[PDB]
RNA sequence: GCGUUCCCGAUGCCGAUGAAGGCCGACCCGCGAGGGCGGCUGGAGGUAAGGGAAGUGCGAAUGCCGGCAUGAGUAACGAUAA
RNA sequence: GGUGAAAAGAACCCCGGGAGGGGAGUGAAAUAGAGCCUGAAACCGUGGGCUUACAAGCAGUCACGGCCCCAAGGGGUUGUGG
């Protein structure tokens, strides 16, 4: 059994958040929120909190029990790019697209022989 | 829009290569002896704070 | 009436994608890349179709050569005597006799310098 | 024992009962059985013992379910403006059951 | 390209802007482009020559009556054009509707009476042609339209 | 239908001492040992030739004049040097190289030409302190 | 020759026991263009034999519209009055 | 431009500031959940199988060999040789 959450149009640009996410996929939920506790990172605070939805919903919702359970798997994935204008010199005018998260956290349980 | 300029699209692989590199480290953790807790080495930390400690407040 | 291109093009494109699996980059990824990469390989392929034919012929000659040199004398040699003797035998392919059953080759040798003695 | 048959313009190694493909037989029907041309020995107590095409009588005696069957390939010329695919080749190929030397 | 809502401006400097060259954006390449050689209302109607016509017709009713489906009947018991009784005189007539019939006559009553059929297709005598004769499995004309189409060839 | 291929062969050590001979005429030799052109499971793809071992180089002979006569480019350094090194003087200063540069030349250019090269061994003999199985060739 | 759109064929025929379209296929047919057959998706259409008619087949036009990449986590974040 | 036959448009509980999601519930169907039918391709990811750090390239092709899913054969991969 696993419990999952995904976060939708997050609004970090995936390679950022990837980079967190990368840090806690397979670890205890204890080592995950530790990690990300102190991860320096605007993505720490998105990941870990879906973190927590995945945790509540395992526990709450499929009598899943905290104390056993880590990061089955993890991975952010791209939403829709809001696409702004950016005005260059000699009046060129870029467009910067400030692009958007999809994160997605599934906890299992662990061990027990 | 100028001089020097790249000459061909960069392939995943060559993308993906130079970012062989870029991989997070994980924050550098410890118990701390009053707390069950974890903190940076050298670091006071909001409960804890020390023996001796000023930190938020204690009983 | 109207004849859009409809689903036609994509159709021709999966075609020659799927023939273009397993290739590098966009080789495989991308419907004209394939096509050019699958030009060059349909002439290698014939190209080497012909090939393959003469790989063999030479991996057998020196086969044999290393074989019947064995015996002490030329794959040059060892031929003439063949022809010499009559044996459409061998074909340079059935000189793997050279190797499984040597019994035999010796023998056809034997044949090849009595041709020559 | 062994023996080098000929057939289709090629040379096989044939052993006491096994096969493949030789290519298209006038031989219609799969029910039936031709020998084919001996070429050299075989080695065993029986002999060890080859010949100027080999013509010295003996044959080998094969049967064979068949079917002038296929396969693929695909045969595609290219040039610069010149392509043409129109080969799919595939190959009357006829199968075989070699029966004794 | 020409009978199409836009403009003509040409659309950029055609010489330094580094994009392709281009006049006004009605040509076809273009989308919101005009259609290139796109149909046009025409007139697809053509004189068959007379004589073909009277061939094929006579050719036509002259086929239908070698293979026995060619019938001239002459009783429509059927009046006042109602479906009921042209079905049942279809009955004792052979026509069971198990075949397509084109039935020929100029009585305006038993056009109505078998027109709403789907295996039958009416035609008043002046209507003969070969479409419908040859659509139509079985032929049935009064000789009133027997006459008029003898009349049309003798 | 048929094939001929062969299943992972031990080995088979060697040992030469062309101590007389002219290098090439024996280098020749040497690769066609190295490469088993000889055996006849010869398959090209494998590498499955003898391992040859050569004790006294040195020795080797060589024709005409070579007396800073045959000279070894060889060595292009980096930034302005192709420095040259005449015949006299590999023997004179590691003369094992002569019949290696030699023999390498002889072998095929690919990674198992290279592996090849990597099976012979050469000693200014005699003595090949080295070998449990030297089996002498001549 | 193949295939696309449309008409006759059609008051028909195939279709929720699943149309078109999509994703697979190492199978069958065809020299090939293609055509089948099977599985998954899909959820309401499709349309033989044989003919008829065309807005009928794209890889290129610094083509056109759109989407998404590369450069790149790079230059930069607009007065050095803090 | 298009959810669905019908809003039956998701009460209520759970994590969250919210957004978002997890249960519950409606529905024939919810990867029909609201710029929602179908949902191709480029492009981005996650997992798996084979592979790779002495090697020289229009990237394929031909032959052999090894490993991985079914068995006188296929499929995927690619070490070496051409
Ligand atoms: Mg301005
Ligand atoms: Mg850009
Ligand atoms: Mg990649
Ligand atoms: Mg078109
Ligand atoms: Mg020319
Ligand atoms: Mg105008
Ligand atoms: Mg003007
Ligand atoms: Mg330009
Ligand atoms: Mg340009
Ligand atoms: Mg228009
Ligand atoms: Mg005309
Ligand atoms: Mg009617
Ligand atoms: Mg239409
Ligand atoms: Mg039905
Ligand atoms: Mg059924
Ligand atoms: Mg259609
Ligand atoms: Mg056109
Ligand atoms: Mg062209
Ligand atoms: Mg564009
Ligand atoms: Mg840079
Ligand atoms: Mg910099
Ligand atoms: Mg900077
Ligand atoms: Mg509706
Ligand atoms: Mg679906
Ligand atoms: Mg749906
Ligand atoms: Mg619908
Ligand atoms: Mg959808
Ligand atoms: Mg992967
Ligand atoms: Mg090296
Ligand atoms: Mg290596
Ligand atoms: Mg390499
Ligand atoms: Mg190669």
């Amino acid at each position: 059994m696993e419990a999952k959450a995904i976060a939708r149009y997050v609004r970090i640009s995936p390679r950022k958040v990837r980079l967190v996410v990368d840090l806690i996929r397979g670890k205890s939920l204890e080592e995950a929120r530790n990690i990300l506790r102190y991860t320096n990172k605007r993505g720490a605070y998105f990941v870990a909190k879906v973190l927590e939805s995945a945790a509540a919903n395992a526990v709450n919702n499929h009598d899943m029990l905290e104390d056993r359970l880590y990061v089955k798997a993890a991975y952010v994935d791209e939403g829709p790019a809001l696409k702004r204008v950016l005005p260059r010199a000699r009046g060129r005018a870029d467009i910067i697209k400030k692009r958007t998260s999809h994160i997605t956290v599934i906890l299992g349980e662990k061990h027990g022989k | 829009a100028k001089h020097p300029v790249p000459k061909k699209k960069t392939s995943k692989a060559r993308r993906d290569a130079r970012r062989s590199h870029h991989a997070l480290t994980p924050p550098t953790l410890v118990p701390c002896p009053e707390c069950k807790a974890m903190k940076p080495p050298h670091t006071v930390c909001p409960e804890c704070g020390y023996y001796a400690g000023r930190k938020v407040l204690e009983v | 009436p109207r004849a859009k291109t409809g689903v036609v093009r994509r159709r021709k494109h999966k075609k020659i994608l799927k023939l273009a699996k397993g290739y590098w980059g966009l080789r495989s990824k991308s419907f004209r890349k394939a096509r050019e990469t699958l030009f060059a390989a349909g002439n290698y392929a014939y190209a080497h179709r012909k090939r393959r034919k003469r790989d063999f012929r030479r991996l057998w000659i020196v086969r044999i050569n290393a074989a019947c040199r064995q015996h002490g004398l030329n794959y040059s040699t060892f031929i003439h005597g063949l022809k010499k003797a009559g044996i459409e035998v061998d074909r340079k392919n059935l000189a793997d006799l050279a190797v499984r059953e040597p019994q035999v080759f010796a023998e056809l040798v034997e044949r090849a310098k009595a041709a020559q003695g | 024992m062994f023996a080098i048959v000929k057939t289709g313009g090629k040379q096989y190694r044939v052993e006491p009962g096994l096969k493949l493909r030789v290519e298209k037989l006038d031989a219609e029907p799969g029910a039936t059985v031709e020998l084919p041309v001996l070429l050299l020995g075989g080695e065993k107590t029986v002999v060890g013992t080859p010949v100027v095409e080999g013509a010295s009588v003996v044959a080998e005696v094969l049967g064979h379910g068949r079917g002038k069957k296929i396969l693929v390939s695909k045969f595609k010329a290219k040039v610069q403006y010149r392509r043409k695919k129109g080969h799919r080749q595939p190959y009357t190929e006829l199968l075989i059951k070699e029966i004794r030397g | 390209r020409g009978e199409v809502a836009y403009s003509g401006r040409k659309i950029w400097p055609q010489k330094h802007t580094g994009r392709a060259r281009h006049g006004d954006i009605g040509a076809p390449i273009f989308v919101g482009g005009g259609v290139v050689f796109g149909p046009k209302p025409r007139d697809y109607s053509y004189t068959l020559p007379k004589k073909v016509r009277k061939k094929g017709l006579a050719m036509a009713v002259a086929d239908r009556a070698r293979e026995g489906k060619l019938l001239l009947v002459e009783a429509f018991a059927g009046v006042n054009g109602k479906t009921k009784e042209f079905l049942a005189w279809a009955k004792e007539a052979g026509l069971d509707g198990s075949e397509s019939v084109l039935l020929v006559t100029g009585n305006e009553l038993v056009r109505r009476a078998a027109r709403n059929l789907p295996w039958v297709v009416t035609l008043a005598p002046e209507g003969l042609n070969v479409y419908d004769i040859v659509r139509t499995e079985r032929l049935v004309m009064d000789l009133d339209a027997w006459e008029v189409f003898q009349n049309r060839i003798g | 239908m048929k094939t001929y291929v062969p299943k992972q062969v031990e080995p088979r050590w060697v040992l030469i001492d062309a101590e007389g001979k002219t290098l090439g005429r024996l280098a020749t030799k040497i690769a066609t040992l190295l490469r088993g052109k000889h055996r006849p499971d010869w398959t090209p793809n494998v590498a499955m030739g003898d391992f040859v071992v050569v004790v006294n180089a040195d020795k080797i002979r060589v024709t005409g004049k070579k007396l800073e006569q045959k000279i070894y480019t060889r060595y292009s350094g980096y930034p302005g040097g192709l420095k040259k090194i005449p015949l006299e003087k590999m023997l004179a200063t590691h003369p094992e190289r002569v019949l290696e540069h030699a023999v390498k030349g002889m072998l095929p250019k690919g990674p198992l030409g290279r592996r090849l090269f990597k099976r012979l061994k050469v000693y200014a003999g005699p003595d090949h302190p080295h070998q449990a199985q030297r089996p002498e060739k001549l």
